[PDB]
RNA sequence: CGUACACGGUGGAUGCCCUGGCAGUCAAGGCGAUGAAGGACGUGCUAAUCUGCGAUAAGCGUCGGUAAGGUGAUAUGAACCGUUUAACCGGCGAUUUCCGAAUGGGGAACCCCGAUCAUUAUCCAAAUGAGGCGAACCGGGGGAACUGAAACAUCUAAGUACCCCGAGGAAAAGAAAUCAACCGAGAUUCCCCCAGUAGCGGCGAGCGAACGGGGAGCAGCCCGAGCCUAAUCAGUGUGUGUGUUGUGGAAGCGUCUGGAAAGGCGCGCGAUACAGGGUGACAGCCCCGUACACAAUGCACAUGCUGUAGCUCGAUGAGUAGGGCGGGCCGUGGUACCUGUCUGAAUAUGGGGGGACCAUCCUCCAAGGCUAAAUACUCUGACUGACCGAUAGUGAACCAGUACCGUGAGGGAAAGGCGAAAAGAACCCCGGCGAGGGGAGUGAAAAAGAACCUGAAACCGUGUACGUACAAGCAGUGGGAGGCACCUUAUGCGUGUUAUGGCGUGCCUUUUGUAUAAUGGGUCAGCGACUUAUAUUCUGUAGCAAGGUUAACCGGGGAGCCGAA
């Protein structure tokens, strides 16, 4: 009615996760305490991402090797086979989550149920030559 | 509200029955009305509260609590004085609800 | 299975809707605890721009202080400044989600097709004008006693319940378990279910 | 004289209130030589300030609104005006002395005239322009240093600070001799992403794109001739959507406390209107106001229309492309852009470009020009804010940017509240006395009297409890003896305080060690010192699960990122 109803405003409902003393926690409260790593600290911070270094000096290292192809690209047996049909070459690759806007990839037996479909890639290895064979169809 | 052109019937007050027009009214509240006066020394009709001091205001000081103007309610108070070129106003003038 | 809607007569029964996601009404009652009044500033450490003066404007011996509008900040020796003992910046709160925070707004929507829970109640409840008219639908709908509770709905912000016990008026879009559940309670609307299910 | 307390004072904290600030948001947005902004100085019967005007001086006139009350903030005294309807509110008109960017000339406001540059020119200033101001934003030029690289000459901060010139309310850019995943995209900016990738770098530290994609916004065209009329130009008529104020506007109810409720308690109500304020103490239903309604103005962006007026043909810009020398600058690498000196093509049966040079493809064609639309700030108006509260907050809720300081530039405070009304101390005594008050009066919740609400601490006075001019010092504790004083916590149960006796070297940092002749504080209150983007690496909890999460922008997306050999 027109009484001051026990409450009903803003900070009604539920929050976020397990029980929030107040805001997002803190460490170091107001005033003074340790709070630090001790010793020297202020001035700047330790680490700076390498070293000194005895590590980082002249070890084993190598260099930038030239920008790949970017081949690998998992096509796995079934998820192909259990799904669609026939024609699977170089034109029904978007349906599936193996579309690269880079090219080539692979065929990794990931199962061993028959299709039979066959299906290009451009690429082949060990198992690419199984099955696609056994089963029918021709790769290139 | 409370006007200066309208008539107040007091109902607590010593002066309790007496009718008479708004004298003037302050930002205070408090309403003066014509018949609610005090005798002063020289015995010279004026309003005034009683209590010894050297100089102090007027008027009986009464309050919109005690007084009785348009009250839309079963009271022992009767008629009571209310401008009409408003046209708008006589309209619920002429209403037994308002004025 | 099938939550029954209610008519502005609080009809016996309607349509039908649902959820699905394991309650959790440890985890819910494990949100109603992280931010009724949460988002009041913190106090972190390490999270704006912060860009040297370097030297000249005004003659006198300074050093290098977090200086952010002629305020002091990120300089531990001053309000609001670096913590070194990293590791909770922000302003003690408990130690604490991914999946707590939205896994429970999920969680919540599921508390709903719960049977001591709140009721679904149809479009033409957001059309009432008047607020009398809800704590009406409310007293027949047996569930006067939800007032207790808080209450929602979907399209816009329903004003006409804005003023009945407890009431954090709220939009199916965009509403954080907050509103989902007013002390781990609460009731909705039919067109905010299907705006919630997404 | 030690200590506690009591009464009064000093003082001003605190509690409450606050006509103020701080911050966000929406709308709106230029002024002037028809001499503005600002300043100076006048003006109300008295007015010293502020505000409004300005010598018809806090005012004059018209229309509309409004209304009986009015003559600014100060509620004073005197006094005036209003129904020949004022005050007040909105718009507009009239007037508007002298000085004043004024420019005739000089000048710290005073005295006499179009000064200076420039165009047209009947060369007569005759007809015109420029010469100023304005919060930031914007465009075109000039261009550091400290600092970082824990040295420093490249680099970095900087293309920033600052300086010069200029436009608009918006600028700059721009229709491609481009891009270059391509049988393709295809004007230019801006937002997100692509990238912190390519690239640059004592390749040390650091520095750092673009193409493309997803969006916002979309408009293309003009420089010789032929011809003819709806591009363009000139002019005319002239908006829909509004600005402020007033009108259609419900509502003290009951009991109790009180001087009074906006109290407690009981009951009811508003809501396409669940801001706030005012009214004698916490009234959304007392008043204004909030949603709402109507009328006065400005803008009227556009459109319509008149006369102009299509369309057609060919070409298309050399000291340029390009090369060499010396520099600036850029992410620009022999592969960015620009300036300076010198040299210097061809020409579409030509030439340039696709991040190296030269012959062969694809694309596109410079050395001429124009072009709407998509974000900014915040003076101004309004609103809001889990912001602060008058040693807080803007320096300014009280005369404040005032007092006051400095030759000057410049610098820069403190001071809030009695209340229902008015009181704010009448009258009497004393005394040298309008400078010392008993008494008394004022009062509500003023534990009120002219810086007045409440009103603490340091502290002062009187007074009380109790020691106290042989007295040894942390000044306790336990045990046993003494007295005195009080029986609102009756029970051989406690206090105030003290005589005497056994013990007992303040507090805080630096330092191997500090009670220490190591350092700091006379005391007090207030104030005063560990945060805002992102990225990486671990840890505790929890949902789900090789799937998982999105970012710009949409409750949709999955780009992209990480993981899966």
């Amino acid at each position: 009615n027109t009484l001051s109803p026990a409450e009903g405003s803003k900070k009604a409902g539920k929050r976020l996760g397990r029980g929030i003393g107040s805001g997002l926690g803190k460490t170091g409260g107001r005033g003074h305490k340790g709070q630090k790593s001790r010793s020297g600290g202020g001035v700047r911070r330790g680490f700076e991402g390498g070293q000194m270094p005895l590590y980082r000096r002249l070890p084993k290292f190598g260099f930038t090797s030239r920008k790949a192809a970017i081949t690998a690209e998992i096509r796995l047996s079934d998820l192909a086979k259990v799904e669609g049909g026939v024609v699977d070459l170089n034109t029904l690759k978007a349906a599936n989550i193996i579309g690269i806007q880079i090219e080539f990839a692979k065929v990794i037996l990931a199962g061993e149920v028959t299709t039979p479909v066959t299906v290009r890639g451009l690429r082949v290895t060990k198992g690419a030559r199984a099955a696609i064979e056994a089963a029918g169809g021709k790769i290139e | 509200k409370i006007r200066r052109d309208d008539e107040v019937i007091v109902l607590t007050g010593k002066d309790k029955g007496k009718r008479g027009k708004v004298k003037n009214v302050l930002s205070s509240g408090k309403v003066i009305v014509e018949g609610i006066n005090l005798v002063k020394k020289h015995q010279k009709p004026v309003p005034a509260l009683n209590q010894p001091g050297g100089i102090v205001e007027k008027e009986a000081a009464i309050q919109v609590s005690n007084v009785a103007i348009f009250n839309a309610a079963t009271g022992k108070a009767d008629r009571v004085g209310f401008r009409f070129e408003d046209g708008k106003k006589v309209r619920f003038f002429k209403s037994n609800s308002e004025t | 299975m099938e939550l029954v809607l209610k008519d502005a007569q609080s009809a016996l029964t309607v349509s039908e809707t649902t959820f699905g996601r394991d309650f959790n009404e440890a985890l819910v009652h494990q949100v109603v605890v992280a931010y009724a009044a949460g988002a009041r500033q913190g106090t972190r450490a390490q999270k704006t721009r912060a860009e040297v003066t370097g030297s000249g404007k005004k003659p006198w011996r300074q050093k290098g202080t977090g200086r952010a509008r002629s305020g002091s900040i990120k300089s531990p020796i001053w309000r609001s400044g670096g913590v070194t003992f990293a590791a909770r910046p922000q302003d003690h709160s408990q130690k604490v989600n991914k999946k707590m925070y939205r896994g429970a707004l999920k969680s919540i929507l599921s508390e709903l097709v719960r049977q001591d829970r709140l009721i679904v109640v149809e479009k033409f409840s957001v059309e009432a004008p008047k607020t009398k008219l809800l704590a009406q639908k409310l007293k027949d709908m047996a569930l006067e006693d939800v007032l207790i509770i808080t209450g929602e709905l979907d399209e816009n912000l329903f004003l006409a319940a804005r003023n009945l016990h407890k009431v954090d008026v709220r939009d199916a879009t965009g509403i954080d378990p907050v509103s989902l559940i007013a002390f781990d309670k609460v009731v909705m609307t039919a067109d905010a279910v299907k705006q919630v299910e997404e």
